RNA sequence: GAUGAGUAGGAGGGCGCGGCGGUCGCUGCAAAACCUUGGGCGCGAGCCUGGGCGGAGCGGCCGUCGGUGCAGAUCUUGGU
RNA sequence: AAUUGUCGGGAGGGAAGCGGAUGGGGGCCGGCGAUGCGCCCCGGUCGGAUGUGGAACGGUGACGAGCCGGUCCGCCGAUCGACUCGGGGCGUGGACCAGCGUGGAUUGGGGGGGCGGCCAAAGCCCGGGCUUUCGAUACGCCCGUGGAACGCCGUCUCCUUGAUUGUGGUAGGCAGCGCGCGCCUCCGGCGUGCUUCGGCAUCUGCGCGCUCCGGACGCUGGCCUGUGGGCUCCCCAUUCGA
């Protein structure tokens, strides 16, 4: 299948937006939460702190949740959902799904064989 | 910097859109956003903004006070977003063209019974 | 028909000078009908007088510029922010370029760049300017309809001076930047431009 | 009664170019810019060939009579140009100024 | 048909001539006046009807993108005016870079015919891109080197073993340079020489 | 076309947890949970997935509900 | 999970950790990165009308008539078409990364030319007069429509260069201009009007074309299972911040 995306896929940021002090103390997890704190120099911006998240940081719309191999996800947990993409193989990929069975992912990869239909995990369970 | 207020972006809020999850009256919308569209019509662009309005902010009309309104003006199509409430106060009912998002059914009847007609917007 | 017009303005105005001299007496030079303001000064820690005239001249942004008619009520205007602008008599040239290649029309309150001249009819055909050297002829001019045409202009977004300025603190009598520096705003609008 | 529908008002912006430096956008901005850089070229051409051929001619725009007038004015108004002042309205400084 | 322009050209996009010059020139009047004071009337031209195309054998289920017209079109590649037949160049780049070689004649692709000679300093006829050389201000008679036959086909590829002929073609080009390099002194240790950069050598001050 | 600072505070759109009414599915050809310098998506809350372990269940979507989201409280219990 | 032992990698001149940018090393990735397409010849399979019958059925109309229509099956002619069927020829073709060319946008430089203003420059030089000095052999003044060369300011133009970048994808539009529709002796000339006597959008229409003209196109090379390419992953080092 050849991708019908163009346009070139451009990050603006490719690095996560860690908590503060999450490297610091084992309690305080890495997934972001905004400081509220009064003093807290990462809320006031001071510079050489720790970043955090905003919307300049969006993604173009045009390639935004697109794959690296140029196509979009879509998770198929079966045979028959896989049959919506039989028009979208050019812009949608499938994922099968991470609790289906070897024996149903093989009936899977063949159908998207017989499809032209990308899939991202076919070598999952062989 | 830009010496403006707030960016120079406005702080007024208006309806766009209906905050009901009426059908119909969303297929009314629909329709009377066509005709704004393609027609430019004054009648037309309040028609549309009425129908986005709220329950106190499309109050129903009596009766007696349509029968009032239309004295002298029976020959044309009255139109109201709104309710038509019966009027007990009112004696006599002439033919009237009356065009209501509601009619109460006692409304309806006297309105159907003095040779009127009561119809919808689509009708309209 | 414009530009010979010009033309004839500069050779008579040539000629006034050497005929003043010759009979041994001055001639006094119209005084200038219109100027060209660019404000200097950022946005903070504003006056509220200063502010709102600034907004009222439609400068709002540091190193914007608009073309301003000369009158006693707008020359006083401007004594009261003198030290947040710098302005003088701009020249055919500066006129001509700032509208060529910085021109943006005000449609409909909405900025459109001035690449046709249909742009400029769309608004101002009402009054006969039909054409960007129309619309350099009325503000040149401050013909009639000078009023209608400026407010059609979008304020001028200039760049940072090209080589710098010496001191925006000061008036310019005193070697700064500020105030009425007459026939050489010209050269600041050169490197502004 | 609907109006005629309307397929081309989604046009894309056209991109801004400096009539200054451009030819074909001054030209559709002011066709009389053509005219202007024509006129301007072949005069400067022109001169520079009466230049290079010492040909030139000997053109006098103001007579013998009105010349003189003209320099014998503007000798005087140079000189009112460079006066001085007499300095004798500060007596107390008569001898410092140089006056006397 | 008209032999020599009417309106040349001061400027590029801008005529030595006017309007009302050009109307005289190109003789509407007269056009006007054999016609009756009227000008002739052309016919549109009859576009030629789209050849029937079979009926493709599968769909797209997406529209592709057709781009916009780009009225562009590319021009030739200029060569710079320190160079001129027989002139000397520098190869700054490559297996050759630093060799002294001679200037034959600049090809349709833009790229520039050189040899070596290929006795003097083994450089054959070869194609270097003008971005990687140097002019030097060193020039040799070419007059008698015949190189018309040579052209940006003459180094197309095929897809080891050097043909006899290309051999052979080399030396016949190569006998009439060496004879015009011998008339000058000291040109063929020249030649014989690469370029190179001492200390104390500075690019931007040497003039070549 | 213009525009982008935000404590106290207000609001909108979304992410996540556990039930209920429906609907579409997965699972001993290996579910949940947990582990992993495997990989990817989203500005982000989070999400999808490879591999391992585990050995019996679980999830998506539309509504609807709640004892529904922790770094602090000389916070509680347990553990170190 | 806190915490601890062992093995393996790594770092360590009075904390460590952390933000941003590269690099070294490691780890991982083949939808990590293509080999198809078009036109012909040969061979193999499967079907082939607007004709004629049958089965069921549909669009519209009025879940009537009429009109129109597709699917499947059997026959007479027609001898064509298809195949992700095999073999043989010609052409063409992929992802990524670089170089180059020509151009658009934005922008910073370099080299010239024309015109005007000034004491209608000042000065300098050429001749005709007057003046006659101490830093001793000067300062000097005006007469000529006298002659070259500048200065500053303003303005109109030509050429040449480095850097960042191509957003969009149904338009031959808009603006300007060439060739043919007349001729001659073809660096040009020939007609009518207005001119400042230079020139002028005054005649300026059609067809075909060109361009600084409604946002980048073209050519070449390297590489494709490799010691290759990529990386948001991991451990470190370094510059700046903290
Ligand atoms: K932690
Ligand atoms: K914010
Ligand atoms: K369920
Ligand atoms: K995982
Ligand atoms: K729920
Ligand atoms: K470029
Ligand atoms: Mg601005
Ligand atoms: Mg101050
Ligand atoms: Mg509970
Ligand atoms: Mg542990």
């Amino acid at each position: 299948a050849v991708p019908l995306l163009t346009k070139k896929v451009v990050k603006k940021r490719v690095k996560r937006f860690i908590r503060p002090q999450s490297d610091r103390r084992i309690t305080v997890k890495e997934s972001w939460r905004r400081p509220k704190g009064i003093d807290s120099r990462v809320r006031r911006k001071f510079k050489g702190c720790v970043l955090m998240p905003n919307i300049g940081y969006g993604s173009d719309k045009k390639t935004r949740h697109y794959l690296p191999n140029g196509f979009k996800k879509f998770v198929v947990h079966n045979a028959s959902e896989l049959e919506v993409l039989m028009m979208h193989n050019r812009t949608y990929c499938a994922e099968i799904a991470h609790n289906v069975s070897t024996r149903k992912r093989k009936e899977i990869v063949e159908r998207a064989a017989q499809l032209d239909v990308v899939i991202t995990n076919k070598l999952a369970r062989l | 910097g830009i010496d403006l207020k707030a960016g120079g972006k406005s702080k007024k809020t208006k309806r766009t859109a209906p905050k009901s999850d009426d059908v119909y009256l969303k297929l009314l919308v629909k329709l009377y956003r066509f005709l704004v569209r393609r027609t430019g019509s004054k009648f037309n662009a309040v028609i549309l903004k009425r129908l986005f309005m709220s329950k106190i902010n499309k109050p129903p009309l009596s009766l007696s006070r349509l029968i009032s309104y239309a004295k002298g003006k029976e020959d044309k199509v009255v139109v109201i977003v709104g309710t038509i409430t019966d009027d007990v106060r009112a004696y006599e009912v002439p033919a009237l063209k009356v065009c209501a998002l509601r009619f109460t059914k006692t409304a309806r009847a006297r309105i159907e019974k003095a040779g009127g007609e009561c119809l919808t917007f689509d009708q309209l | 028909q414009y530009a010979k017009e010009y033309e004839a303005q500069e050779r008579e105005l040539i000629q006034l000078k050497r005929e003043a001299r010759l009979k041994g007496g001055f001639y006094v030079d119209p005084e200038a009908k219109l100027l060209f303001i660019i404000r200097i000064r950022g946005i903070n820690a504003m006056a509220p007088q200063t502010k709102k005239i600034l907004q009222l001249l439609r400068l709002r942004q540091i190193f914007n510029g608009v073309f301003l008619k000369v009158n006693k009520a707008t020359v006083n205007m401007l004594h009261r922010v003198e030290p947040y602008v710098t302005y003088g008599y701009p020249n055919l040239k500066s006129i001509r370029e700032l509208i060529y290649k910085r021109g943006y029309g005000k449609v409909e309150k909405q900025r459109i760049a001035l690449t046709d001249n249909s742009v400029i009819e769309q608004v101002l055909g009402k009054h006969g300017i039909i054409c960007i050297e129309d619309l350099v002829h009325e503000i040149i001019t401050v013909g009639p309809h000078f009023k209608e045409a400026n407010n059609f202009l979008w304020p001028f977004q200039l760049k940072a001076p090209l080589g710098g300025l010496k001191k925006k603190r000061n008036h310019y009598v005193e070697g700064g930047d500020a105030g009425n520096r007459e026939n050489y705003i010209n050269e600041l609008i050169r490197r502004m431009n | 009664v609907v109006r005629p529908i309307k397929k081309d008002v989604n046009k894309r912006a056209t991109l801004k170019k400096n009539p200054l430096k451009n030819l074909n956008v001054l030209l559709k901005l002011n066709p009389y810019a053509k005219t202007a850089r024509r006129m301007s070229l072949l005069a400067e051409a022109q001169r520079v060939k009466a230049k290079k051929e010492k040909l030139d001619k000997k053109r006098h725009q103001v007579t013998k009579e009105e010349a003189s007038a003209i320099r014998a004015a503007g000798t005087s108004w140079f000189k009112t140009m460079i006066s001085d002042s007499d300095y004798t309205e500060f007596e107390n400084f008569t001898k410092w100024l140089g006056v006397t | 048909a008209k032999k020599s322009p009417r309106n040349p050209e001061l400027i590029r996009g801008v005529g030595k001539l006017s309007r009302s010059k050009m109307y005289h020139k190109k003789g509407l009047w007269a056009i006007k006046k054999k016609n009756g004071g009227s000008f002739p009337v052309h016919k549109k031209a009859a576009a030629v009807a789209p050849p029937a195309v079979k009926p493709p054998k599968f769909y797209p289920a997406d529209d592709v993108a057709k781009p916009l017209v780009n009225k562009h079109k590319p021009k030739p590649t200029k060569l710079r005016a320190s160079i001129t037949p027989g002139t000397v160049l520098i190869i700054l780049a490559g297996r050759f870079k630093g060799k002294r070689v001679v200037f034959l004649k600049q090809l349709k692709s833009g790229l520039l015919l050189v040899s070596g000679p290929f006795k003097l300093n083994g450089v054959p006829l070869r194609r270097v891109n003008q971005a990687y050389v140097i002019g030097t201000s060193t020039k040799v008679d070419i007059s008698g080197v015949n190189v018309e036959k040579i052209d940006d086909k003459y180094f197309a590829k095929q897809a080891n073993v050097l043909p006899q002929g290309k051999k052979d073609d080399q030396k016949a080009v190569d006998e009439a340079l060496i004879k015009a390099v011998e008339c000058v002194p000291e040109l063929k240790a020249y030649l014989s020489a690469r370029f190179s950069l001492k200390s104390c050598m500075k690019p931007h001050e040497l003039v070549f």
